[PDB]
Parts: structure tokens; sequence; C-alpha cells
């Protein structure tokens, strides 16, 4: 917007973080899956 | 020779010539490419810049300006900066209609030249007098520190609203049009004076949004002239300066997010 | 030192029982004097093995703190806590970076000294072993009376006396012996008891009669001698010394570990000075000059390189484990596939060690037994009742009897109280008839003569089982000759005939061939009393001739050996195959030693020894050239009398090689003669003859069932289940984790550049710290770990076991080749993909590439909270610091990125992945765990202050991945290359 361009100085690192998080602990449990088949 | 013969010496040669020859011609043509995707009148992101920063000119050893008033080379180091940002605001810098415009002598609204475009040439910059900072060889005794509000691109600096209560309590509250700057210290052994735009203790809201270094060259920042005029001496005393808004904040890592750590002592 | 030690002992069994008492004043009767035996033992000491003195497992840890990597990793932790002490003192610094790096670094060091500590193992107790073998106390006469003593309180000169189920007590001179029989396997490796007597019988004293050793047992009878020494002075207390005292050595994955530890300390110490003078010219500040050199010391040192490298062969050891093959020292797990010649005992090694039925000749026709533990083999007869009459015979002529409570055990398994002879016949027809019990309980033996020393023969008499006889059987067996001057009739095929000449021919032959085999031959044959003339109730006289013992009918001959190992014949071929040259070294007398070589493929078909071509060609043994013998069987005796250099020459001019009837000492001396000629050997054995031998070898494998206690001791390696194919099976690992290695090797050293070049490009550019130290360790102890230690679980790329054995002389772990491809090419490649990441992060915040040069001065400068970007706007320190340590996060995970590939292509040194797959998945495991690593390093809140990680955007990511397919793509291109053209450019280049 004009003078309530606010959102042009901000970001979401908090949504960042927590999906970054969500993709580590799958990629975690998904390596898990593939190891344990067998042990 | 070491490890081999002079012809696989040299093969050896012919090969990371040209090898090395392709990696820089591949590394160049990446970079090339994320320049294309940038523009050349504002950065991509400016999430880290966000809330401004305020700077001054006298130039801390470790935020702090100690020195002795009954000596002349103890603050000559501190004028060796103070001159080297008003050297910058000198009026024959500031000549003719281009690119230079003659603004409100009173704290007034933004001022937009339109977009973050090349559709027009140089935008116009509002002039600023260092006559306009009063007092301020500087001060010998006493300093007189100036203040400075980092420039962002299509930032507009938001004064706080009289709604509620405030720490300077609604004195000279132009609400529609300064961004304020209140020192401090409890520990109250000062004199607190402040200089500026229209004899107000801010920035003048007519010299926003800044348009870039692209689009606007040249381009005057507001300044802020503080004197410290203490009747104490010999001790250190840490003041901060504190500027107000809606779009500024602080930070307990960054001490300089919109505000100073300036330790004075005036050692005589 | 132990040079003495290595000959052939001296003794006095040559002296007669008086002659011997003088020379350490003793009584044949009454003994020595209380006073006397006292006297002596202040004099010689006690009967008793001292323990050599062994390092403190305190110097042991504190000498690998010092290795290279260790050394250059504590000049960086104390450049840190200098760089420390040099800001406390002179600008008050409230940081931490310098000291908990420091700290960071120390620990680094320590926890690394525990990995080679655990590698650099060596559980030895050899000397404990021997001292096992000293009973806790001896009889001897002394003052004219018996008393059991303190073994360590006898001394040469007394009376000592022996018994069936005693140890001896130290090494004696018999002078009275009743039936006494020893057991000398300590010294030979042979069980069969040896008759001890006070007559001298031989030259030699390990053979002669009227000599006892400590470390040996009475079996049975009874004996008296003179003590002639004592404790390490016995003949096995100095092989005791020997053995223990051998010096153990570095294995041959010990010495690769020091040279490429060589190498990457000698570019570390090269770029390290290197830069840090050429920082100085530049005009840094020593401040900042050391601040450098510690990032220089952390980029080039692999820090989590040797604890990848034992966590590699600690996996593969566990592998083997799981095979009944335990290691007891973690380097051994390489050893065996850098084996070029094996040293290998015969007896309870390549054979079973047990005396077995191997061939049968009746009907005039030899048939073969099966000498196999599990019966891997088939039948020979069954249908022809010659068979059955010899059966009968082998079980009725027999006094042998299994143990109580086998009937859980195979038979051939199985514990009997009898000679080995007895054991084998009574085995062989249990196996085939069924139980031989049964047989002794359907014909009642009523009378019998023992085996005696003059009759050569043992009979019996039995209650022939049939209804419609019931009448009186004779049987007996002894040796073949003397079987058949007592035979006039033949059972051929069922019905008896007279012996002509013919078939008294035939079983010469017969006899000659199973004798030539190496085999113990013995005659059987039986002989239906009459019934008229042998009532019901006739008496037999045993003590005197009461009845007929000649013109009885011959029946067969039966053979026996101590055969090999089911599984041994094809683990000699496939270890020949392989390029090993494969040497017996036995205790045992040759003729057996030589027919086992060739039972096991030691000595292929054809191959002749001089004396062979002399028999042969019936001509002298100096008329052959020796040349054209390939094959050798060398006595224990000549031996002796050779010289180290004539060895080399015997071992260099035969491809097929026995050493026979050898000392232990001899044993050291073969296998030294092995390693003098620059070969990697290997021990395999299963007495404590083999001690000083499998000590010596770069690997010693023992025996676990059938293995003394001293043997594995002194070896490297146990097979738990005395499964010889496990040697196959062994080297096959040991080259696995050898390539394996190097795959490990180069992927962990290729993330060196990336790790190095920021820093110098630090220095040479002026722009801003692309990377961090405390980001490297986050790389090298963090997220490449486990990928580095996924490559040890890849299949072979071709058959290994085709190829010949290393040469640890020019094939080396880490070469020029790898240092080209790891730091000259993927490295490099790695390193951009670093800093375009680095750039990207820094221009899309609004410092482009261009204005970058030369602006650490006012960057790092941390009172300019105003610095000006490409666009004209200011930032304070803290905020172009948070972007700073956002590219420090990006490069990082660039690194991560360009690893991927890395792995990828790592994972093959020749083969496409497209061709050996992508099976490996603790491999896959590394992917996804490096990925969540580095994802929760960068996201988890609370990281940025611990480790200055910063949280990437999603665009970050993908900096990296246009230069991790590069090498992807580069690499396949490349080994594309190799395998197209065996020729060698690509290959004498780039081939790891
Ligand atoms: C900007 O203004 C300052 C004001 O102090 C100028 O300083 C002058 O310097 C000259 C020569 O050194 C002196 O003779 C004068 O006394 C100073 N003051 C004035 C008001 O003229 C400075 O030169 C100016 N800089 C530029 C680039 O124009
Ligand atoms: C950051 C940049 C400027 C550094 C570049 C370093 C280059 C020149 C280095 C890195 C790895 C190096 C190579 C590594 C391996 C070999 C094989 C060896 O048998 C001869 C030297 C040779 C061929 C080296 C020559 C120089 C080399 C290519
Ligand atoms: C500042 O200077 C003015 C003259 O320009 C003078 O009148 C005044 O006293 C000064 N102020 C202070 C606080 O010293
Ligand atoms: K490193
Ligand atoms: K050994
Ligand atoms: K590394
Ligand atoms: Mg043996």
């Amino acid at each position: 917007e004009g003078p309530d361009n606010d959102e042009r100085f901000t970001y979401d690192y908090y949504r960042l973080r927590v999906v970054g998080l969500i993709v580590a602990a799958v990629l975690c449990v998904i390596g898990i899956i593939i190891l344990l088949a067998g042990k | 020779f070491l490890g081999r013969t002079g012809s696989s010496w040299f093969k050896i040669f012919l090969f990371y010539l040209i090898f090395y020859g392709c990696l820089a011609g591949i590394f160049i043509g990446t970079i090339q490419v994320l320049l294309l995707t940038l523009s050349d009148f504002e950065p991509k992101y400016q999430d880290r810049v966000a809330p401004p920063g305020l700077s001054h000119a006298p130039y801390a050893i470790k935020t702090e300006i100690s020195f002795s008033i009954s000596n002349p080379k103890s603050y000559e180091s501190f004028v060796k900066s103070m001159h080297k940002l008003m050297d910058l605001y000198n009026e024959s810098s500031q000549a003719g209609n281009s690119p230079f415009e003659d603004c409100s002598d009173t704290p007034a609204d933004y001022i937009k030249r339109g977009d973050l475009d090349d559709s027009q040439g140089q935008k116009k910059a509002c002039r600023f007098s260092r006559m306009w900072l009063k007092n301020c060889g500087y001060a010998e005794g006493k300093p007189c520190v100036v203040a400075k509000l980092n420039r962002i691109i299509g930032f507009y600096p938001k004064p706080l609203k009289n709604t509620t209560d405030l720490p300077e309590e609604l004195q000279a509250n132009y609400n529609q049009y300064v961004l304020p700057l209140r020192c401090a210290a409890r520990e109250k052994i000062g004199s607190i004076e402040y200089f500026g735009l229209g004899g107000y203790a801010g920035f003048p809201l007519q010299y926003y949004p800044y348009y870039g270094k692209r689009l606007q060259k040249k381009y005057l920042q507001p300044l802020l002239a503080i004197q410290f005029t203490n009747l104490t001496q010999n001790m250190e005393l840490r003041i901060e300066c504190k500027v107000y808004g809606e779009n500024i904040d602080y930070s307990e890592k960054d001490r300089f997010r919109g505000r100073f750590e300036v330790k004075i002592e005036v050692k005589s | 030192l132990d040079e003495l030690k290595k000959e052939v002992s001296m003794d006095d069994h040559k002296l007669s029982l008086d002659e011997l008492h003088n020379k350490y004043g003793t009584d044949l009767t009454r003994g020595l004097t209380n006073a006397r035996a006292k006297e002596i033992l202040a004099r010689d000491g006690p009967n008793s093995l001292t323990p050599p003195p062994t390092t403190p497992e305190w110097i042991k840890f504190c000498r690998q703190l010092f290795g290279g990597f260790s050394i250059l990793l504590w000049i960086g932790a104390i450049l840190c806590f200098l760089a420390y002490g040099i800001q406390a003192a002179t600008e008050d610094e409230p940081a931490n970076d310098n000291l908990y790096l420091g700290v960071v670094l120390s620990t680094v060091v320590i926890v690394t000294g525990c990995f080679s500590y655990y590698q650099e193992a060596k559980s030895s107790r050899i000397m404990d072993s021997f001292k096992n073998m000293v009973p806790q106390q001896a009889l001897v006469i002394r003052d004219g009376e018996k008393s059991t003593i303190n073994a360590e309180f006898v001394v040469a000169g007394d009376l000592v006396e022996v018994k069936g189920g005693d140890r001896i007590p130290a090494d004696l001179r018999i002078i009275s012996a009743h039936g006494c029989k020893v057991d000398n396997s300590s010294l030979t490796g042979e069980s069969e008891p040896q008759t001890r007597s006070p007559e001298f019988s031989s030259e030699n004293p390990l053979e002669t009669r009227n000599i006892a050793f400590f470390s040996t047992n009475c079996v049975e009878g009874t004996a008296r001698g003179v003590v002639v020494y004592t404790g390490d002075r016995t003949v096995m207390g100095r092989i005791a010394t020997l053995a223990s005292g051998l010096e153990v050595g570095r294995t041959p994955i010990a010495i690769e570990i020091e040279h490429f530890i060589h190498i990457i300390t000698g570019v570390a110490v090269f770029l390290g000075v290197s830069f840090f003078i050429l920082s100085l010219i530049l005009g840094y500040s020593w401040l900042e000059a050391v601040i450098f050199l510690i990032g220089i010391i952390v980029a080039n040192v692999p820090e989590g390189l040797l604890a990848t490298v034992t966590v590699c062969l600690t996996l593969t050891a566990k592998r083997m484990a799981r095979k009944n093959c335990l290691v007891k020292n973690l380097e051994a797990v390489e050893t065996l596939g850098s084996t070029s010649t094996i040293c290998s005992d015969k007896t309870g090694t390549l054979t079973q060690n047990r005396m077995t039925v191997a061939h049968m000749w009746f009907d005039n026709q030899i048939h073969e037994a099966d000498t196999t533990e599990n019966q891997s083999g088939a039948a020979f007869d069954k249908t022809s009742a010659t068979w059955s009459a010899l059966s009968r015979i082998a079980a009725l002529c027999n006094r042998a009897v299994f143990q109580a409570g086998q009937d859980n055990v195979p038979i051939l398994k199985r514990s009997v109280a009898g000679d080995a002879s007895e054991s084998a016949l009574l085995k062989c027809i249990e196996l085939c008839c069924g139980s031989v019990q049964g047989m002794r309980d359907r014909n009642p033996k009523i009378v019998e003569i023992p085996f005696n020393s003059t009759n050569k023969y043992q009979l019996s008499i039995h209650e022939n089982e049939k209804s419609s006889e019931s009448r009186y059987l004779l049987v007996m067996k002894g040796a073949p000759e003397r079987i058949l001057d007592r035979c006039s009739t033949i059972l051929l095929n069922g019905a008896e005939e007279p012996l002509k000449e013919d078939m008294k021919e035939a079983f010469q032959n017969a006899y000659l061939e199973l004798g030539g085999l190496g085999e113990r031959v013995l005659g059987f044959c039986h002989f239906a009393l009459p019934e008229d003339k042998y009532n019901e109730g006739y008496p037999f006289d045993a003590d005197e001739p009461n009845f007929p013992t000649t013109d009885l009918c011959f029946v067969g001959l039966m053979a026996m050996i101590d055969p090999p190992r089911a599984a041994v014949p094809d683990a000699v071929g496939k270890c020949r195959s392989a390029g090993i040259k494969v040497i017996m070294v036995t205790g045992d007398h040759p003729i057996t030693a030589k027919a086992i070589a060739k039972g096991v493929g030691i000595i292929s078909e054809g191959n002749e020894t001089i004396e062979d071509i002399a028999a042969r060609l019936n001509i002298p043994i100096g008329q052959v050239n020796p040349r054209d013998a390939k094959a050798c069987v060398v006595h224990g005796s000549d031996l002796k009398d050779l010289s180290t250099e004539v060895l080399d020459d015997i071992l260099h001019y035969h491809t097929e090689i026995v050493f026979a009837r050898t000392s232990p000492q001899q044993k050291l001396i073969i296998v030294e003669g092995c390693q003098r000629q620059g070969a990697i050997v290997a021990v395999t054995g299963d007495g404590v003859n083999d001690s000083p031998a499998l000590k010596k070898a770069d690997i010693g494998v023992a025996m676990g069932i059938s293995g003394s206690d001293v043997s594995k001791q002194a070896a490297d390696m146990i097979l738990l289940d005395d499964n010889f194919a496990s040697i196959v099976t062994g080297v096959e690992e040991g080259r696995l984790i050898f390539d394996n290695l190097k795959k490990s090797i180069a992927y962990t050293l290729t993330s060196n550049i990336p790790e190095i070049t920021p820093f110098l490009v630090f220095i040479i550019g002026n722009v801003p710290l692309p990377l961090g130290t405390v980001t490297i360790l986050c790389i090298d102890l963090g997220t490449d770990m486990v990928p580095a230690i996924s490559l040890a679980y890849e299949q072979a790329e071709s058959d290994i076991m085709k190829r010949q054995p290393r040469n640890p002389k020019t094939d080396k772990l880490v070469n020029e080749r790898l240092i080209s491809m790891a730091y000259g090419q993927i490295g490099m490649i790695q390193a951009l993909g670093g800093f375009f990441s680095y750039f990207v992060i820094l221009a899309e915040n609004g410092f482009l590439p261009m204005d970058l040069i030369g602006k650490r001065v006012r960057w790092d400068d941390r009172w300019i909270s105003d610095v000006e970007d490409s666009f004209g706007q200011q930032w304070t320190y803290e905020q172009r610091k948070i972007v700073e340590f956002t590219c420090h996060t990006s490069f990082f995970i660039s690194i991560v990125v360009v690893q991927w590939a890395d792995l990828i292509i790592c994972k093959t040194r020749r083969n496409s992945i497209f061709q050996q797959g992508m099976k490996n998945k603790i491999l896959i495991f590394g992917l996804f765990e490096e990925t969540a690593l580095a994802a929760f390093l960068s996201y988890c809140p609370g990281t940025d202050v611990a480790l200055r990680m910063y949280p990437l955007k999603p665009s970050w990511w993908f900096c990296a991945f246009p230069y991790s397919l590069i090498i992807f793509l580069y690499d396949e291109m490349r080994r594309f290359i190799i395998r197209r053209s065996p020729g060698g450019w690509v290959e004498q280049e780039t081939y790891y």
C-alpha cells in the first residue's frame, strides 16, 4: 500500500520455523523407516 | 620430477586450466541470472533493516565519548567525524531547483514522488540547512551530539498518537508530523537541549519516503542536534537517546535499534 | 634379545643316570636334602614364569593425543586461548568465542583419542596361559620320603614323581618308568600318547623317551625323573618368553592411517603458515593473524575422519562376529584382506584332529569312506556280504566305547574312551551299521587277547549271534603283513577261497597304495572254529594258545588318517585363486604332512619334490636339478642347519611348500622369513606350539573349539566354529573395507575445500566472512558423520577375490589420485556452490556482489551502526551480522546439498550408480538424517545463540542444487571414460 506498507518490512519467521521443524521431523521419521527395513 | 614426467605435467595443466575456466564461466553465469532477478531501485528483502537504527556522528570508541575540556587534542578526534557528517549538509552542495527543493520550514506530511520507477528523473529531495542546528569547532565543553535515523527505501516513519500516556507527556506534541527523540539516563545529573527542523526535537516527515540511492542521489536525511550542557563533571554518564513511533522498535541484542548508547565524560 | 630363544635347545639325555646326578648334586633314590633344595631355591630362583613388563594404559591413551591431527587441533585450541588472553587484557571482550572454541577443540582431541585408543587395542595374556600349565603342587622325594610341595619350590636336582592325570611340573630326566605315556601336543601339536622310559632313544632330545617336558601331561602309567630345568629355563618356558616377548608391531591398516595423516597434516601446515605470512604482508594485526590461523586449522583438519574409520572397522567386525568369526583387534579386520601368504598348522586347523577310517580293502577292491565331519560324501558299499564280515570284526575286535550321555551329539564328534585307531573303527561301524553296542550284545565276548607289543595283533572269541549256530567265532586285527601270515582263505564276495599268490600280490598293491596316502593300515581276519572240536562249554585259555591262530580267513584291510575339515580343500583353492600363497607348517611327521598337503591342495596334482623326481627317474637326488621341483618338503632337523638366507631361497624357489616336524621357534622363523621378503602374512593354528608364529604374524587366526587357550591368546582373530571357510570370507571382507575406506575418506576430505576457500577469499578479497569456525565443526562432526560411515556398507564393484593381493608398498589407502579428485575437482565445485548461496543472501538483502569487495573493514567495525548497502540503506552492527550469520547457515546448508551428490558419487570408484544401484539403506538413512540435522540446526529456536545458525528462507535451500547436479554428472561422465578405456589417462589420474 501507500503510507500503510508495513508488510514490506515484515517476515513470518515464526511460521517458517514451524514448517522447517515439521519437515526436519518428517525427514527424520522417513529415514528411520528406510533404515529399519531390516535393521 | 616429483610426481610425473613433463608430458604428464603438461596434460594435468591443460586439464585444470580448461576445467577451472569452465567452473569460473559457470559461476559467473549463475551470478548473471541472480542479478537478472533483482530490481535496480529496490532490494528483494527489507525485513533485516526493518526497525530503523539510530546512529550518531561522534565516533564512539565503545559507545563512549570521554575527553578533557582543559585539553585541545582531547576532543579533536570526535570533531573529525562530527565535521565529516555536517560537511555534507552545506549550502553549496544544495544549489538550483535540481535536484533539490525548498520544503516547509516546519514539520510537514510525507511526499510521494510516484513509484520506485525510472519513469521520472532523479526524484527531488527536500533541502536541509545545517543552520537549523542551533549552537552547533564544536562543543569543547559539554558535547553537541548529532542524531540520525537510518535510511530505508519506502519507509514511512509514523509518530505515536496522543491517545494515552507518553514519556514526554503531551509537551510540544506535533502528533501529526514529528518523530520525537528524547534522551535520558534517577541519575538525572545533566541538561538536555534539542535542536532540529522547525525547532522541534524530532524528524520532519516531509523527508520521506526515501527512494534509494539509484532514484535519489544527493538526497539529505534530517538531523537532530542534541546538546548536553550538564552541570556535572568527571564521571561516566550513561545517556540513552530513544526515538518513538509506530514503526519503531528495540532489541536487547541490537543496542542501536532505534536508540543510542553514549557514555559521556567531561573529565576536566 | 630373543634371538637366543629362536634357536634349538641343548640337553643332557645322553648322560647316564649316575652321571646326571653328579651334574645336579642329587640322589637317584633318596632325593635331595631339605637343606640342599632350599639352597638351590635361593640360588636358581623359583620354578615360575614372570610376565614381561607391559606399557601402562595411561601412556597408551596419551600417545594418541599427539598424532598429526591432534597436534594441529591442540595448536588451534591453545591459539584460541591465546587470542582470548590477548583480548581479556586489551579491550574487555564480554564474548565467549575464543574461550569456548578452545574448550570445544580440546574436547574434540580427547574424544578422538578414545576412538584411536579403541582401535589400537592389544589384548595379550600369553604368559598367563603358560603359567596355567604349571601345576599348583608337585610330588618330590626328599630325604628318602615323598611329599607334595608348591611346584614353584621345585629346583634342578630333586627327584620328582608323576602319574596318569598330572602335569609335568618341570623338565625331567626320566630315571624310572612303568607304562608311562605322555601327551607332547604342547611341543608337536599331536596328542597321540608318547611312551617315556629311562633309555635314551634319539640324539634329538625333543624326540627321545628319557625326557619329559614342562607344559605337557602324563596320560597313563608312572614315572620318576630328575629335574634338569626350572621356570624360564625349561623348553616351553623359553617358548613362553619368546611368545610373550615378541614385539607386536604396526598393522598394514595402521601404517596407511599414519601415511595420509602426514599428507593432510603437510598441506595443513603449508596453507596454514603460507597464509599467516600472506596476511601480515597485507597489514593484518597479529590479533587477527592468529584468528585466521585457527580457522585454517579447523578447515584443513578433517575432525571426524579418524573416528569414522574406527566405526567402519567396528561395523565390519560386527558382521564377522555374526559368522562365528571373533575379532580381538579392530585392525585385524583389514589385515586378512592384505594377506599375500598364509602359514598354516595342519592338526586341528586344516585337519579335524581325529583318527578317521579313510579306505577299506575287501573283495579285491579299494573302497573310500567319507571322512568329513558333517558327512558330505556318499556311500561306498553296503551290499557285499564281505563288508558285513569285516564290519563285525571292526566292532567285535574293539575295546573302545562312547562316553556316557553323548547320544545328543553326532557320532564323529562324541568323546571316546580308547586309543585313536579303535575310536576310528568304532565311529566307522556305528555310522554305517547302527549301534555297535548292539553288535557286542548279540555276540558275547568270552575270551580275548588284547593287542601285544610282541604279538602285533589282537584277537577275540565270541558267541555267534546266529541261532542256527550259536557257536564260537574268532576275530583278530593287527599289522597287515602279520595278519596275512595267519590266513589260508579269503572271504571273496561272500564265499571263502584259497589264498593264491595272485590275491596275495593284490593285497601288497592295496597295502602299498593306502600306505602311500599317508594312512595307517590294519589287517582284519576271522575264523569260524569247528563245532565238534569246540563245545558250548569249551574253555578258552588266553594265556597259552588253547585255540588255532593260523589258517584263518582274511576278510579285509582298513586304512585311517586324521582327515581334512570338509571346507578346507575348497578354502585353500579360493585363497590360491586370490593369489595368496599357502604354506604348511607342522610339528607332524613328513609322510603325513605331505599327504594332507595334496589332500587340501597345498601341493597341486603333478607337482614334485626333488625326492619325487629322483625316485621316478631312479637317479641320485644330487643329479636332480632342484629348479625342476616347484614343491618341497623340509624336515625340521634339516631346517635347523640352514641359515636364514638359505631359508629365503627355499621360500623364493618354491610355490608349494611344506615345513614338517618343525619346533615352535621354527614356525616363527618361517613366518619371519616370509615377512622378510616383504609379504603380509597370516598364521592359522590351534596349539600352544603355534603361539610364537601367531604372535609374529601380521594377523594370527586361532581355532575356537579345538584351539588351546594359549593359541587364542596369541591370535588376533578366533574362528568360534572352526569353520576354515571363514578365512576366505575374512580376506574378502578385508579387501572390501579397504576400498570402502577410500570412498569414505574421499567423501570426508572433499568437504574440506568449501571450508578452506571462504577463509582465503576473506583475506584476499576483504569481504564479509562467508563461513564460520563453529559452522565447520557442524559439518565434520555433525552432518557428514552418518553419510561417511554408510560407505562401509557398499557392496563390491567387481569380483575382488579375482584380483591379486595389494602391494603394500605401492597400493596406498590415500594417494595423489584421491587428493586430485577430492581437493582439486569435486571440492572446488562445492566451494563455488557455497559462495554462490553467500552472494545470493547478501544481494537479496541489498549488498550486491560488486560493493562487497574491501568492505570487511567497515563491516566488522562494531562502532559503525550505519553501513550503506548498494541501494543506499543504512544498517546497524547487529542487523548486518544477522545477515552474515544467515550466510554462514546457507553456506553450511550448501555443503550438505553438494554432499548429497558427493555421497552418491563416492558410492562407486569405477561403476555407475545406474549399475551399482541404491541398495545401501544405511546410505539413504544418512541422506535423510543429514538433511534433518541441518534443518533442525537452522530452524530450532535458540540455535542462533549457541551455534549462530539462522532460519533459511525456502528459496535459500536450492542455491547449490545446480552445483550438486554438476557434481553428479561430472563424476558420472568421468567414470564412463574410465570404463570405456582401461588404458589409463582418466584412470591413472583420478581412479582412487
Ligand atoms: C562545508 O562547510 C564547511 C563549514 O565549516 C566548510 O569549511 C570551510 O573551510 C574553509 C577552508 O578550509 C574555511 O576557510 C572556512 O572557514 C570553513 N567554513 C565556511 C563556512 O566556509 C567546508 O569547506 C565545506 N565543504 C565543502 C565540500 O564545500
Ligand atoms: C583457491 C584456489 C586459488 C586454490 C587452487 C589450488 C590448486 C592449484 C591445487 C588444488 C589441488 C591441487 C592438485 C592436487 C593433486 C595433484 C596430483 C599430484 O600428483 C600432483 C599435484 C596436483 C595436480 C595438485 C596441483 C595443484 C592443485 C590443482
Ligand atoms: C548557543 O548560542 C547562542 C548564540 O548563537 C547563545 O545565545 C546561547 O547562549 C548558546 N546556548 C547555550 C545553552 O550555551
Ligand atoms: K575440516
Ligand atoms: K599377530
Ligand atoms: K570435511
Ligand atoms: Mg594344531
